[PDB]
């Protein structure tokens, strides 16, 4: 009975995380240690005409961007564990985020490492025209 | 291939909207096109949804520098006989709202202890995971008859996590610096362990030179077995799965043929000590 989620490409470092007391350095150690970038993740087929901001409510890549559907970006989300804030709400689930072209082969990890600019809505070190 | 690590066990028919499903595999068919995901604007986001996700089919085989390993050999657990704990546990199946996964139900140990858990699961909602009680059933059947009362005598896991870490520092603290626990068929068992353990690097107390074996949320602090009062968390325990030495059989009939003072009371914590019983036997005769 149930319907699978998951495949077994993303088993060890799903388990690894699922019980780490900070998963998010958990994941850096395990990349760092030649693992294997979490797969399964929601790619979207978009016409890469959009605005290029980094979390929007419809695809808005551009054409040096992938949009993912946000919870399947959010290591929180992938390993059903706890969003590390006093609330405990996500930022991504429910939105779609655009992540860079050379980044796309890895979007968990690229969410977890960077951050959004507040002012521009766009990737700081990735179009935040900003300073 | 897929695996049923993760497995979402609700009844509803349809599958997630993009931005809400985990998982390109859980994302509902009518988004599906070209081997990836469209945004169909007009099919709006689930705002109510309570969908349980199965902790069944953890796998730790993970090779990370600075992080020791959890599931250890034969010889390694030899050389730490002082600190084996047999450990078991009878679970209790996900019903109403959810179908499809088991949930610790009663946790025993070699110790004698046997600790009773409100059925508890993992259900994803559109905001987060809620650690929540579940709707649940003792297993269909007559082995079993004792787990029926079990539905209402359990105690909440903040609570249960507290009175495992507890026991098991009463009973290490003078006999070894770990925990080993001593499986059969450890499946459920490691499950299970996702509702007290917590792994990462090694760490020292806070209060002595001792490596830290526990770990507390309220304070992010670590403690050995000898400083560890109110901690919640198992940390860093090591394991090792005794059904996998080659026997042939079930737990029972292997651990009957070299001893004959432990009777099957049928109890979580009567196979804990059996499997114990059985690990020492074949491993030291
Ligand atoms: C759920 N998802 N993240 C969290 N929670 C509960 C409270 C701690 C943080
Ligand atoms: C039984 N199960 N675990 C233990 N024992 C007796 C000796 C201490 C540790
Ligand atoms: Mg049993
Ligand atoms: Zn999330
Ligand atoms: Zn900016
Ligand atoms: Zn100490
Ligand atoms: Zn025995």
């Amino acid at each position: 009975a149930g319907n699978a989620t998951e495949v077994p490409a993303n088993s060890t470092v799903l388990s690894f995380c699922a019980f780490a007391v900070d998963a998010a350095k958990a994941y850096k150690d395990y990349l760092a240690s030649g693992g294997q970038p979490i797969t399964n993740c929601v790619k979207m087929l978009c016409t890469h005409t959009g605005t290029g901001q980094a979390i929007t409510v419809t695809p808005e890549a551009n054409m040096d961007q992938e949009s993912f559907g946000g919870a399947s970006c959010c290591l929180y989300c992938r390993c059903h564990i706890d969003h590390p804030n006093p609330k405990g709400f996500c930022d991504l689930k429910g939105k779609y985020v655009q992540i860079p072209t050379t980044c796309a082969n890895d979007p968990v990890g690229f969410t977890l490492k960077n951050t959004v600019c507040t002012v521009c809505g766009m990737w700081k070190g990735y179009g935040c025209s900003c300073d | 291939n897929v695996t049923g690590l993760f497995k979402d066990c609700s009844k509803v028919i349809t599958g997630l909207h993009p931005t809400q499903a985990p998982t390109h595999l859980s994302v509902d068919t009518k988004f599906k096109t070209e081997g990836l995901c469209v945004d169909i604007p007009g099919i709006p986001k689930d705002m109510t949804y309570r969908r349980l996700i199965s902790m069944m089919g953890f796998k730790m085989n993970y090779q990370v520098n600075g992080y020791p390993n959890m599931f250890i050999t034969r010889e390694e657990a030899i050389r730490h006989v002082r600190a084996w704990i047999g450990f078991d546990v009878e679970g209790c199946h996900a019903t109403r709202e959810a179908v499809g996964t088991n949930l610790p139900l009663q946790l025993g140990f070699s110790t004698g202890v046997n600790l009773v858990a409100v059925p508890t699961g993992y259900v994803d909602t559109p905001n987060n995971t809620d650690f929540s009680r579940v709707s649940a059933k003792p297993p269909p059947g007559d082995q079993f008859k004792h787990l029926i009362p079990l539905m209402y005598k359990g105690l909440p896991w903040n609570v249960v996590r507290i009175k495992i870490v507890q026991m098991l520092s009463d009973t290490l603290k003078n006999l070894s610096d770990r925990v080993v626990f001593v499986l059969w068929a450890h499946g459920f068992e490691l499950t299970s362990m996702k509702y007290f353990v917590k792994i990462g690097p090694e760490r020292t107390c806070c209060l002595c030179d001792r490596r830290a074996t526990c770990f507390s949320t309220a304070s992010d602090t670590y403690a050995c077995w000898h400083h560890s009062i109110g901690f919640d968390y198992v940390y860093n325990p090591f394991m090792i799965d005794v059904q996998q030495w080659g026997f042939t059989g079930n737990l029972q009939s292997n651990h009957d043929l070299y001893c004959q003072v432990h009777g099957n009371a049928h109890v979580a914590s009567c196979d804990a000590i059996m499997t114990r019983c059985l690990a020492v036997h074949e491993c030291f005769v």
